[PDB]
RNA sequence: CUGGGCUACACACGUGCUACAAUGGAUGGUACAAAGGGUCGCGAAGCCGCGAGGUGGAGCCAAUCCCAUAAAACCAUUCUCAGUUCGGAUUGUAGGCUGCAACUCGCCUACAUGAAGCCGGAAUCGCUAGUAAUCGUGGAUCAGCAUGCCACGGUGAAUACGU
C-alpha cells in the first residue's frame, strides 16, 4: 500500500511476530511473506524469509525498518558468469 | 583546565582510597599520547602523505612527522627510507584537552559507540583505541590512539579510566 | 560568488543554476521572493539585493551538504544488504530495468567482446 | 614555533542539556559569548553529549532522525 | 495439462483478481475477444459458416 | 497450494523511439478534423492540491449526455552559435493510482542530479501524389501497464533522361 491508507503486513507474520516477545528473540519465525514491510517492532527479531530454494535468516536492524521484509534475500544466483 | 581539576580534585583521592596507596605519587597517572595512521598503502601516493599531514595537524594543532620505513619489504614493494606513516605526541596539557574534546564531542558522534571490552589491555596499563574514520574527529582510513599510564597493571588503569567517565 | 564564480554574461535566472542544487525552477522562487527581477545580467546587480538573495541561500540546501547527503544515503544501502544496494556496489541499474542489453550508463561503456 | 598550525581553547554546550565543557581545538566556531567574561570563546554547534548520552549515563530509546522516527510521524 | 485448466476458470478464484477468460471451444487462453466471448480462431472459422449473425468480411 | 522464473548479463544481431539544435529551445495569447468507445459502464459542474490526482454527482442504453484541450501551423517577448536556456539517460528524496499484494517486477507526478551525442565507415532500406516527410486522435487486448499493433485525420513536396 504506497498510498495514504497503508502500509500491507501480512496477517500471518504480524501476529507471530508479536508474540515472540516471550522468547526473548531466541526463537526464529519462518514465514513465507516476502511481501510485508519491516515494521518497527521487527527490530531484534529474526525471520526466514522464502527465497525459492530454501530459507534465508535474516536479522532485523533499527536501519532495515521501512522496507520489505524480502528486499534481502536475492531469488536469483549468480556467480561470475 | 577541567579535566586535571576533577583528576586531582576527586580522581586522586578516589584511587588513593580505592588502593590504599602509601604516598601522594604512588597513584597512576596519565603520561603520555601516540597518534598514529599507518598508511602503508600509500605505496606510491604522494597527495596521500600530505594530505594526512595537515589532516593530523587540524586534529591535533602540530605538524606531524611522516616515518619512513624502516626496513625495505618485496611483499609490498616497501624501499628503505620510503616515509610511511605519521605520528603526533602531546604532552603535557594538551593530553586532557584533546581527550576532552574526543570522549564529549568526538566519542558520542560514534554511530555504535558500545566501547571495547577491558580484555584490550597490555597487561600493563597502556591502552591503544582504534577508531575506524576520520569523519568522527569535530574538524572534519584506521588508526589508533594510544594511551601511556603510570599503573603497574591493567585494572587500576581501567578504574582510572572509568573515573574519567569513559569506558 | 555565491559559492562559485557564477557566470558573470549570464541573466540571473540562468547563473543561478550553477549551483548544486538549484535549476530553472527553484531559481525563479528565489528571484521572485527576494525581488530581483528576473533579466538582469549578472555584470550589473544592485549589489544590495544580492547581500539579500545569499540571505535566502541561507536557508535552502545548496552544494555543501546535498553532496554529503546523496552519498550518505548510497552508502546506507549499499552496508545494510539490500539488494537495492547491491546492485549499486558492482555497478548495475538501480531500479528494476532490464539488462540483456542497453544497460550502458550504469555499467560503463560497452566493452568489446569476451 | 612556527610550524604549529592554529590553535584556539573555545567553549562547548552540549544542544540538549546545556552541559558547557571548556576544552580546545583550532575550529574558529564562529561564535562569540560572553560566558566567564575575560574568556569569552566561541561556542561551537554539537550533537547530545556523552552527557546525555544513551549508552553512556542514561539508556533510552531516541531515534536518531529519519529511519524509526519517519513512519511514526505519518502512518500515525 | 488443459482439461484440469478449463475446470479452473469456471471455479471462483480466492481474490477476484486472479479472475480470467478463454474461449468455449477451446481453452485457448490468449486473444479472446469479450463480445463474443471466442478465441481468436473459432470467431474465424465460425464466422464463414455464417453463424455469428451481422459479421461479414470488410472490404471497407 | 504457497514462494520463485519466464524480466539473469562478459558480450553479438534485428525491428523501433528520443536526440545532437536558431526552419530552434523557453514563456504568453490564440484558429481549425475525422474516425471511434460508453449500463455490474462513460462519469460533467463547483471546490482543493504546483502536480500526478481527491471530492462531487449533473446528463446518457446515446445524430440528445460523456471521453474531449487536437498538436503542428499563427502572433507577441526573450536566448545568441555555446556540449549551452540543446539533449535527455543515470541517480537521491517525497508522493498518486489500481489491486489480498508493486522487493525481485508496474505506470505516473514534483524537486534535485544532469551522462553519451556536435549528422554517423564498410555496406544496406522505403517510397511515384494527397504518396514520402512531419503532428496529433481513437480502439482492441485490459483491475493497472505499449516507443508494438490495428484505424483516423491536420500540413504536404523533389525526381522519373533511360534499360
Ligand atoms: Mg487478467
Ligand atoms: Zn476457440
Amino acid at each position: 500500500r504506497s498510498l495514504k491508507k497503508g502500509p500491507f503486513v501480512d496477517d500471518h507474520l504480524m501476529k507471530k511476530v508479536e508474540a515472540a516477545a516471550e522468547s526473548e528473540k531466541k526463537q526464529v519465525i519462518k514465514t513465507w511473506s516476502r511481501r510485508s514491510t519491516i515494521f518497527p517492532t521487527f527490530v531484534g527479531q529474526t525471520i526466514a524469509v522464502y527465497d525459492g530454494r530454501k530459507h534465508v535468516p535474516v536479522y532485523v536492524q533499527e536501519d532495515m525498518v521501512g522496507h520489505k521484509l524480502g528486499e534481502f534475500a536475492p531469488t536469483r544466483t549468480y556467480r561470475g558468469h | 583546565n577541567r579535566l586535571k581539576d576533577q583528576y586531582l580534585k576527586e580522581i586522586v583521592p578516589a584511587l588513593m582510597s580505592k588502593f590504599n596507596y602509601d604516598s601522594v605519587m604512588e597513584v597512576p597517572k596519565i603520561d603520555k599520547i601516540v597518534i598514529n595512521t599507518g598508511v602503508g598503502d600509500a605505496t606510491a601516493n604522494a597527495k596521500v602523505l600530505d594530505s594526512a599531514v595537515e589532516e593530523l595537524a587540524l586534529i591535533t594543532g602540530q605538524k606531524p612527522v611522516i616515518t619512513k620505513a624502516k626496513n625495505s619489504i618485496a611483499g609490498f614493494r616497501l624501499r628503505e627510507g620510503m616515509p610511511i606513516g605519521a605520528k603526533v605526541t602531546l604532552r603535557g596539557e594538551r593530553m586532557y584537552d584533546f581527550l576532552d574534546k574526543l570522549v564529549t564531542v568526538s566519542l558520542p558522534r560514534v554511530r555504535d559507540f558500545r566501547g571495547v571490552s577491558k580484555k584490550a589491555f597490555d597487561g600493563r596499563g597502556n591502552y591503544t583505541l582504534g577508531v575506524r574514520e576520520q569523519l568522527i574527529f569535530p574538524e572534519i582510513r584506521g588508526m589508533d590512539v594510544v594511551i601511556v599510564t603510570t599503573a603497574k597493571s591493567d585494572e587500576e588503569s581501567h578504574e582510572l579510566l572509568t573515573q574519567l567517565g569513559m569506558p | 560568488i555565491a559559492g562559485v564564480d557564477v557566470p558573470r554574461e549570464k541573466r540571473i535566472v540562468i547563473s543561478l543554476t550553477y549551483i548544486y542544487g538549484i535549476g530553472k525552477q527553484t531559481a525563479k522562487e528565489v528571484l521572485a521572493e527576494a525581488g530581483v527581477s528576473e533579466d538582469t545580467r549578472t555584470r550589473d546587480l544592485t549589489e544590495e539585493e544580492l547581500g539579500k538573495i545569499r540571505e535566502i541561500l541561507d536557508r535552502i540546501k545548496v552544494e555543501g551538504d546535498l553532496r554529503r547527503e546523496v552519498n550518505l544515503n548510497i552508502k546506507r544501502l549499499i552496508e545494510i544488504g539490500s539488494y537495492r544496494g547491491m546492485r549499486h556496489r558492482r555497478g548495475l541499474p538501480v531500479r528494476g530495468q532490464n539488462t540483456k542489453n542497453n544497460a550502458r550508463t550504469r555499467k560503463g561503456p560497452s566493452k568489446t567482446v569476451a | 614555533t612556527g610550524i604549529h598550525p592554529e590553535y584556539r581553547p573555545v567553549v562547548f554546550v552540549d544542544t540538549s542539556t546545556d552541559f558547557k565543557f571548556l576544552s580546545g581545538s583550532t575550529k574558529s566556531s564562529s561564535e562569540t559569548i560572553k560566558w566567564e567574561d575575560g574568556n569569552e570563546y566561541p561556542l561551537l554547534r554539537v550533537e547530545i553529549s556523552s552527557d546525555s548520552h544513551p549508552f553512556y549515563t542514561g539508556k533510552q530509546k531516541h531515534a536518531t532522525a529519519d529511519g524509526r522516527v519517519d513512519r511514526f510521524n505519518k502512518k500515525y | 495439462a488443459k482439461k484440469s485448466m478449463i475446470a479452473k476458470q469456471k471455479r471462483t478464484p480466492k481474490y477476484a483478481v486472479q479472475a480470467y477468460t478463454r474461449c468455449e471451444r477451446c481453452g485457448r487462453p490468449h486473444s479472446v475477444i469479450r463480445k463474443f466471448k471466442l478465441c481468436r480462431i473459432c470467431f474465424r472459422e465460425l464466422a464463414y459458416k455464417g453463424q455469428i449473425p451481422g459479421v461479414k468480411k470488410a472490404s471497407w
